[PDB]
């Protein structure tokens, strides 16, 4: 409780920032890249996505099979990230 | 010209269809953007007794089945069963259908792949059709494997790597499935290079049809025999074979489509030596002591790997030499050194 | 900072053009505009109702 005073007291703006950084599609992996447009994307579900790359993220920072995140209602790539096991 | 005074009514209204199809035409844009999934699409003819029957089979990456008929655009290499094709959220659409997935040899290998493309007007004004199956065969020594994938990349197409173990699979059934995936890659994407090795091991023809696995190898195979025998239209890439001895060559190879240029390399003496090695040393520093006679010799039963590995060998003791550049008696050395 | 009680009318024209908007209501997703006259602060009626083409955006 000590310490969830200071975040609690501290969680009233978590409601204005609660509407940005929401896209989450399970970190879908990509498979290769025919053309630059459209991407083609593989789930951890067994199914294949295709979508258009955004203009937030540079398509020189794309690699091959490399874990991203991805939007789940615009299907776009809103910002990657680097990623541990022992 | 009375009577040809209503031709600039029809060019009006055709200009005026120019002027009208840009907002139907400009929409497809915006409906047919991109398809957020894939689904696999496999072709079945229906009949419906214009109401003419025409239908396809659907399956969804979530292995769910749904109905729709072939519909589109104009379609000319699709109504395949192939995947990643067009779809939209829910309506099931076809949209926009896409594929899935050096000195003494100069003259047989470039032309073979050329001519099948760029020589089609002497094809029609002749009648011809160009050679597909090379075959280059022979005793071991001249390297046909790191040389001719070294002249495949040489050939400035693309290249696919294809083996021995690589059609043989640990399951049965995958042989044909890699067969025709070497056909999407090649036949369905880009004139692409393929350059097998060590056919006549796995053509082998047993009498006893009891247990022989390079007969399954021949199911597999002679079914590629089978695609390039039974499909006529052979024009795309091409099947590139060669093996290292000609104990037991298959018989059924006799064919334009299959292994017809079959070009005979003899052990690699004096000159042939000297013409793969002196590709393999073609731009290092070469002293001029080398006089190729006693290291050209003595390479006997060596094959261009083991002949590269005596190369390395070379390359490995000049360094405390005291010479920055390669000797005559360091390839013997070499050759000495591994056997 | 003052409220009313508002109340929304529906007549027979912007029902059945949702009957028909619903039976043409594809899965994807459909936009449409109401019109109508404001004649006092805590009152709305509704006239006029059509329909706008689809899009893939939504």
């Amino acid at each position: 409780a000590p310490p969830a005073l200071w975040d609690l007291a501290a969680d009233k703006q978590t409601l204005q920032s609660e509407q940005p950084l929401q896209v989450a599609r399970c970190t879908k992996i990509i498979n290769a890249d025919s053309e630059d447009p459209k991407y083609i994307i593989n789930v951890k579900q067994f199914a294949k996505f295709v979508v258009d790359l955004s203009d937030q993220v540079a398509p020189t920072d794309i690699e091959e099979g490399m874990r991203v995140g991805v939007d789940r209602n615009k299907y776009q790539i809103h910002i990657p990230l680097p990623p541990d096991p022992t | 010209k009375i009577m040809k005074s209503e031709v600039l009514r029809v060019t009006h209204e055709l200009q005026a269809m120019k002027d009208k199809i840009k907002e139907n035409s400009e929409k497809i844009k915006v409906n047919k953007t991109l398809p957020y999934l894939v689904s696999n699409v496999i072709e079945l003819l229906d009949v419906d007794p214009q109401r003419k029957g025409k239908c396809a089979v659907i399956k969804t990456s979530t292995r769910q089945t749904y109905f729709l008929p072939v519909i589109g655009l104009v379609d000319a290499e699709k109504l395949k069963p192939g995947d990643l094709v067009g779809v939209n959220k829910d309506s099931y659409l076809i949209l926009e259908t896409l594929p899935t997935e050096l000195d003494k040899q100069i003259q047989e290998l470039v032309e073979a792949i050329v001519l099948p493309m760029n020589h089609k007007e002497k094809f029609e004004n002749l009648g011809i059709q160009p050679p597909k199956g090379v075959l280059m065969y022979g005793p071991p020594g001249t390297g046909k494997t790191l040389l001719a994938r070294a002249c495949a990349a040489q050939t400035k197409a693309t290249f696919l790597k294809l083996a021995g173990p690589q059609l043989v699979q640990m399951f049965i059934g995958d042989g044909a499935k890699l067969v025709r995936d070497a056909f999407a890659l090649a036949k369905e994407k880009a004139p692409s290079i393929i350059f097998i090795d060590e056919l006549d091991a796995i053509g082998t023809k047993r009498f006893d049809s009891e247990k022989a696995g390079d007969r399954e190898v021949q199911r597999t195979m002679l079914e590629l025999l089978n695609q390039l025998d039974g499909f006529q239209p052979n024009t795309q890439v091409k099947v590139i074979a060669a093996t290292n001895r000609v104990d037991i060559l298959d018989p059924a190879l006799l064919r334009s489509g299959r292994l017809d240029r079959k070009i005979e390399f003899p052990m690699p003496n004096e000159e042939a030596r000297a013409r793969i090695m002196q590709i393999h040393s073609r731009k290092m520093n070469v002293s001029p002591d080398v006089n190729y006679e006693e290291l050209a010799r003595c390479t006997d039963d060596f094959n261009g790997a083991q002949c590269k590995a005596v190369c390395v060998e070379a390359g490995m003791i000049a360094l405390r030499r005291g010479a920055t550049e390669l000797t005559h008696e360091d390839y013997m050395e070499g050759i000495l050194e591994v056997q | 900072a003052v409220d009313t009680a508002e109340q929304v009318y529906i007549s027979s024209l912007a029902l059945l053009k949702m009957l028909k908007h619903g039976r043409a209501g594809v899965p994807m997703e459909v936009m449409g505009l109401m019109l109508g006259e404001f004649v006092d602060d805590y009152t709305v009626r509704v006239i006029d109702v059509f329909a706008m083409p689809q899009s893939g955006t939504g």
